[PDB]
């Protein structure tokens, strides 16, 4: 019966369950474990059976536990069992968001954060500007991304924008829907100022002198709002 | 755990937290800002002192047993000015803190343990600095080295053959043979060395081929023709091998302005001798690319600081060069078009703003590489008994300004050379190149020069008499600066590519050589306490300095400090 | 008209030129095998009518005052 290490991965997760089960049975609160286990053997068999669509067992596992039958710390702890089984149509991933509830106090690692705000980019003066994306998909841009090189669909003052980044939270990104537009904050790039990368509009170290450069160059590339070649008088390399 | 009196405590173990020291005869007021010592535990050698068997010293030493402790020496580098024990293992820096015998005495890293193995260094009431490193030399006399090295410096970069015209002229070592007499010369001074090569060539080959041959760096200068093509062609093969590119601007203009020279640099870092202008380049604007991002800014000695007969002297310079005559106007011309009295004092101030960054000399060509670190510290004093303390000063105390002046010359050029991991101030893990300095005779004579770990050179005395203290008392060379010694204090540095292929066994270099590295990744605010921006211009009538809108400008002085109260001459 | 040329004085010698200045410089033809490299860049390669072109056109969109103008460039398959 050419078992794969998978299978066997599952059979094992299975009488896990089986022993999760057994447990409640027996009347005993279960744990992390045991609540995982358990849930994730169900979702297993519902799978064999062909019935319930991988959409439905999504939600059915959440009501295979009660927040009397586990322990306390454990609601706060099971944030989601994702799982996969074999339906009529293959494997598909099914996950199980947040399965029991917080019934009590206990909440291992939990945090204790201080009511106050982080005050982000500090002294880095922000400027509002005008964008609308002009083109028929869409366009989202990252924190720290030379917003001077973005998709030359958001059309803008480019030139108003050179050596600046979005001042918003590090990671975090502006979404820009075909159509829409908007007023983003952006303040000026730190460390060394160097932009190498992105669309290659600059390259080098950003000065006011680079910029004629970025400009001249997104014109010539099409980017919207690339104010324009009143005359462009190229230097000794560029 | 009786106590006892301030005044007697700082004649045992020197000044401790709180305290103020005066740097030479100058106005600059230096604060103990911390103290790594246990009031009672500090080392003393002596007699009936503490460094003995079985008590300060351990009979039961850690594994990393120093070879060297400097004890309670007060130390004024870019990271801070304090008090503490500097430990010494194997050419390098080992430890900064309390250090002594864990055996006897609470708190004692291991990387601080004296044991039978350690020499001692006494350095209560003196101030300890890591030593000075000048970037603007000119290869023309060996000579320059033991002066240069008398006056606290232990890095010399720069280039040359001797005193040959090209050399006199510029700071070049031209071509890979050229680079190996030098390399294999260098052998023979105590003083760690550096090439910089021709980069007044727009032939890649050529230029790539002297820094796999031994250069940490090309320089382009005016005398060989300071063009944007030369200066484009040098900065794309200084990125591939990265290495540093210094330079001297085109003076006459004959290429283009100082606009354009910059937008040959295309944004690429770049070390600017003599930015200020005197010490030559672009006439009368030059100074105002030290404001730039991608600006290394470096001064010329001569010029600095700004003396009622600096501009008298100069003119006599730049005459008694170039070839130039009164009678002629268009030597008048271009005499005044280059020595402008106003860029000069401008620049002093600039210093103090943070706006020029290293202090360079340019020896044997309008420089003095003997009164670098004399005069970044007259300056200094100048500044403030015309601008008075400085508002980022903290406390009553000039520290914050002492730093600015101090990293001129030992972490700025090191940085824009790629040679700080290794030396460039005073800290652990960084070779042992310091310099002892008597509170007095700070900022112009020190006491004793340590290369590499070991005394190199130091004052001395009659060599018959029965100590070293009496006269005769001049510079003389000590141990690491003799037979094989000098080999393992002393470093060449070279490019990676060169370190790569050998470039040491190449040449039977019997010196540690170390390469350069990160060159290409600094600009203006990886200076030290000298990050300071800025859009300046230059009228182009008046010859007037103006930064950031403002203008700027310095009063010169009929007197300066460091000067005829220490040298017979 | 001073392609390939250089200022007919003893060698080592210049000519100034100060702001507002103005005069008339003679020059004659540069020796050897004629071979621009460096300067501006504006040649870098084998003086003759045709690498003049090629510098005209160069110096003038990198500004160079007087230099000629563009009648229409045709390009060649480097430059
Ligand atoms: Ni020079
Ligand atoms: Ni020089």
């Amino acid at each position: 019966m050419k078992l794969t290490p998978k299978e066997l991965d599952k059979l094992m997760l299975h009488y896990a369950g089986e022993l999760a089960k057994k447990r409640k049975e027996k009347g005993i609160k279960l744990n992390y474990v045991e609540a995982v286990a358990l849930i994730s053997a169900h979702i297993m068999e519902e799978a064999r059976a062909g019935k319930k669509t991988a959409a439905e067992l999504m939600q059915e596992g959440r009501t295979l536990l009660k927040p009397d039958d586990v322990m306390d710390g454990v609601a706060s702890m099971i944030h989601e069992v994702g799982i996969e089984a074999m339906f009529p149509d293959g494997t598909k991933l099914v996950t199980v968001h947040t399965p029991i509830e917080a019934n009590g106090k206990l909440v291992p690692g939990e945090l204790f954060l201080k009511n106050e705000d982080i005050t982000i980019n500090e002294g880095k003066k922000a400027v509002s500007v005008k964008v609308k994306n002009v083109g028929d998909r869409p366009v989202q841009i990252g924190s720290h991304f030379h917003f001077f090189e973005v998709n030359r669909c958001l059309d803008f003052d480019r030139e108003k924008t050179f050596g600046k980044r979005l001042d918003i939270a590090a990671g975090t990104a502006v979404r820009f829907e075909p159509g829409e537009e908007k007023s983003v904050e952006l303040i000026d790039i730190g460390g060394n100022r160097r932009i190498f990368g992105f669309n290659a509009l600059v390259d080098r170290q950003a000065d006011n002198e680079s910029k004629k450069i970025a400009l001249h160059r997104a014109k010539e590339r099409g980017f919207h709002g690339a104010k324009s070649d009143d005359n462009y008088v190229k230097t000794i390399k560029e | 755990m009786k106590k006892i009196s301030r005044k007697e405590y700082v004649s045992m173990y020197g000044p401790t937290t709180g305290d103020k020291v005066r740097l030479g005869d100058t106005d600059l007021i230096a604060e103990v800002e911390h103290d790594y010592t246990i009031y009672g535990e500090e080392l003393k050698f002596g007699g009936g002192k503490t460094l003995r068997e079985g008590m300060s010293q351990s009979n039961n030493p850690s594994k990393e047993e120093l070879d060297l402790i400097i004890t309670n020496a007060l130390i004024v580098d870019y990271t801070g000015i304090y008090k503490a024990d500097i430990g010494i293992k194997d050419g390098k820096i080992a430890g900064i803190g309390k250090g002594g015998n864990k055996d006897m005495q609470d708190g004692v890293k291991n990387n601080l343990s004296v044991g039978p193995a350690t020499e001692a260094l006494a350095g209560e009431g003196l101030i300890v600095t890591a030593g000075g490193i000048d970037t603007h030399i000119h290869f023309i006399s060996p000579q320059q080295i033991p002066t240069a090295f008398a006056s606290g410096v232990t890095t010399m970069i720069g280039g040359g053959t001797g005193p040959a015209d090209g050399t006199n002229a510029t700071t070049i070592t031209p071509g890979r043979r050229n680079l190996k007499w030098m390399l294999r010369a260098a052998e023979e001074y105590s003083m760690n060395l550096g090439f910089l090569a021709k980069g007044n060539a727009s032939n890649d080959a050529s230029l790539a081929d002297q820094i796999e041959a031994g250069a940490i760096g090309f320089k382009i200068h005016e005398d060989w023709g300071t063009t944007p093509s030369a200066i484009n062609h040098a900065l794309d093969v200084a990125d591939k091998y990265d290495v540093q590119v210094a330079i001297h601007t085109d003076t006459l203009n004959e290429a283009g302005c100082v606009e354009d020279t910059m937008a040959a640099i295309a944004g690429r870092t770049m070390h600017t001798f003599h930015t200020e202008g005197a010490g030559g380049g672009h006439a009368p604007d030059i100074i105002k690319v030290a404001g730039e991002h991608n600006i290394l800014p470096a001064s010329t000695n001569p010029t600095i600081p700004f003396t009622v007969n600096t501009e008298a002297e100069h003119m006599d310079m730049l005459m008694v060069c170039h070839h130039k005559d009164k009678s002629i106007k268009e030597d008048v011309q271009f005499a005044d078009s280059r020595i402008r009295p106003q860029t000069i004092a401008a620049e002093d101030t600039l210093h103090d703003m943070g706006a020029f960054s290293i202090t360079s000399s340019d020896s044997q060509a309008m420089g003095r590489v003997g009164e670098v670190i004399t005069r970044t510290w007259q300056t200094a004093d100048k500044n403030k008994k015309e601008f008075g303390r400085l508002k980022e000063e903290k406390g009553d105390n000039d520290n914050f300004r002492i730093k600015r002046y101090l990293s001129k010359y030992t972490i700025n050029p090191a940085i824009a050379h790629g040679i700080s991991e290794y030396v460039g101030s005073v800290e652990v893990g960084k070779v042992a190149d310091l310099v002892l300095w008597s509170p007095a005779f700070f900022g112009v004579k020190p006491n004793m020069i340590i290369k590499g770990g070991f005394i190199a050179l130091s004052q001395m005395g009659d060599a018959n008499a029965s100590i070293p203290t009496p006269q005769p008392v001049y510079y003389r060379e000590m141990f690491a600066h003799h037979g094989k010694a000098k080999y393992d204090a002393n470093i060449t540095f070279v490019s990676q590519a060169a370190y790569d292929k050998g470039i040491k066994e190449e040449l039977g270099l019997e010196r540690q050589v170390l390469p350069v590295k990160n060159c290409r990744n600094v600009t203006k605010k990886d200076m030290q306490f000298n990050n300071t921006t800025a859009h300046i211009e230059v009228n182009p009538e008046t010859y007037h300095v103006f930064v950031d809108g403002k203008e700027v400008t310095s009063k010169p002085a009929n007197k300066v400090s460091l000067a005829q109260l220490f040298s017979i001459f």
